[PDB]
């Protein structure tokens, strides 16, 4: 069987499924930047710009 | 004109003050023998500003506009009163009675809801 350090390998040849774990990829990166702005505008006090 | 309540139901007029023609640019002679009454004085708000606490450091506060979120609930109206005739010739209203308060919840920027009673009791 694969080894855990190969198992994405299984896309190299695969263009579809390959396009398919990109746009996971990106999902998740525009969703953590989503939770990151909410939970930053949760957070952030904008009464004093100053000090 | 002569409205009706059925005219003004539901339209948001009710919390309206009435209204002089730009012509009513007149004078009103008052003879101090005389004594007067309001018989009617209605105020409506148009704004609600609210002073910012100015932190620490501070330098001045400003006030800053707001937001209403009670609708057009917040018009003092009905109110009655003596105009007396003071003997150096000035005027002075007294009130008496009328619809002289209202509650009234503005919004500041951020979300901070700021109630007030508008009111000019006594
Ligand atoms: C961008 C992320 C990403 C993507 C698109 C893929 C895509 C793929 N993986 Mg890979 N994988 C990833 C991350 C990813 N993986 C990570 C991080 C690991 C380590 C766990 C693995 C481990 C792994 C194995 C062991 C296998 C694959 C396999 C595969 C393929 C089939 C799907 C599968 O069985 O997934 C299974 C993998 C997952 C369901 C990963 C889930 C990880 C969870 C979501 C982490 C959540 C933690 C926690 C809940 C976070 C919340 C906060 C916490 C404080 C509570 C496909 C090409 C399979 C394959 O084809 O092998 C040939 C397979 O057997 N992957
Ligand atoms: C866009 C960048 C990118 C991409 C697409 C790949 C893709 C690949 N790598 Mg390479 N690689 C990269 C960057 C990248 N790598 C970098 C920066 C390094 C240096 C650290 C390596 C070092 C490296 C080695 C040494 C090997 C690969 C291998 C592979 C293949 C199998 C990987 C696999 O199944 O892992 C499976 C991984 C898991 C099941 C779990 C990994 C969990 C890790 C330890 C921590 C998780 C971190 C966190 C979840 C998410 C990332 C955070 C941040 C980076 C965004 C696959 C073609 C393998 C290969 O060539 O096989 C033929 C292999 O042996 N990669
Ligand atoms: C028709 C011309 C064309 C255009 C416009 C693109 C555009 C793109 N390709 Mg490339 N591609 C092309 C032809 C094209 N490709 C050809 C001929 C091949 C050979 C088969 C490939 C093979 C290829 C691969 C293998 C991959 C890409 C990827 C990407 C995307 C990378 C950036 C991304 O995901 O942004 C982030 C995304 C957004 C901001 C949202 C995108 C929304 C757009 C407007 C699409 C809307 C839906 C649309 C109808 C779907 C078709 C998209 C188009 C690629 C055909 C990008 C949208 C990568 C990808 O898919 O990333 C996940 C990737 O893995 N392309
Ligand atoms: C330019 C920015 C960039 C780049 C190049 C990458 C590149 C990659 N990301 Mg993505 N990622 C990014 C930004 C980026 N990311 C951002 C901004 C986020 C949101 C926070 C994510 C969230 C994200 C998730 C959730 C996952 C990836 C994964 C991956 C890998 C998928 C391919 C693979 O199999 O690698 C094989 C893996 C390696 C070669 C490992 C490389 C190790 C890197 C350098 C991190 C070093 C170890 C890490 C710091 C230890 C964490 C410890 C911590 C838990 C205490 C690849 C290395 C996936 C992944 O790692 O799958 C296993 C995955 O699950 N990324
Ligand atoms: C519809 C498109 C779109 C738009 C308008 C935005 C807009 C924004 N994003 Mg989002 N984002 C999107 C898609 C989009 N995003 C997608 C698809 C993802 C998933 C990958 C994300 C993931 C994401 C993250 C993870 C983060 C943002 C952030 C942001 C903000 C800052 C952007 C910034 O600084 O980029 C800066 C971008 C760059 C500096 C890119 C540089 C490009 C390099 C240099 C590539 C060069 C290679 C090139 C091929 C060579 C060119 C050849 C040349 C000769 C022409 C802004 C509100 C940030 C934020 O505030 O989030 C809340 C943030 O942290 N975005
Ligand atoms: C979103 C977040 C999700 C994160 C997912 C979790 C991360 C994934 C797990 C990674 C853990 C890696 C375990 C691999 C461990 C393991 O599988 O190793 C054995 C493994 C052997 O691989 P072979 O090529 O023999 O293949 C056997 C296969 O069955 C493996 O699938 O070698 C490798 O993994 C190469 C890397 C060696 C790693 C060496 C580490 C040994 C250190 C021991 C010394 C410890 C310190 C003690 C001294 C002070």
């Amino acid at each position: 069987g694969l080894p855990w350090y190969r198992v994405h390998t299984v896309l190299i040849n695969d263009p579809g499924r390959l396009i398919a774990a990109h746009l996971m990829h990106t999902a998740l990166v525009a969703g953590w930047a989503g939770s990151m702005a909410l939970y930053e505008l949760a957070t952030f006090d904008p009464s004093d710009p100053v000090l | 004109q002569t409205l009706t309540y059925d005219d003004i139901v539901g339209t948001g007029l009710a919390n309206k003050c009435p209204t002089l023609d730009d012509t009513a640019r007149g004078a009103y002679p008052i003879d101090s023998s005389q004594t007067y009454r309001i018989a009617r004085l209605c105020l409506q708000p148009t704004t609600f500003l609210v002073k910012e606490e100015p932190k620490n450091k501070r330098q001045e506060a400003e006030f800053v506009p707001t937001k209403l979120v009670t609708r057009e609930t917040t018009s003092l109206d009905q109110i009655q009163g003596e105009l007396k005739v003071n003997s150096d010739g000035s005027l002075t209203f007294v009130e008496e009675d009328g619809i002289d308060f209202q509650p009234v919840t503005v919004q500041m920027a951020g979300g901070e809801r700021i109630p007030l009673l508008f009111t000019v009791k006594n």
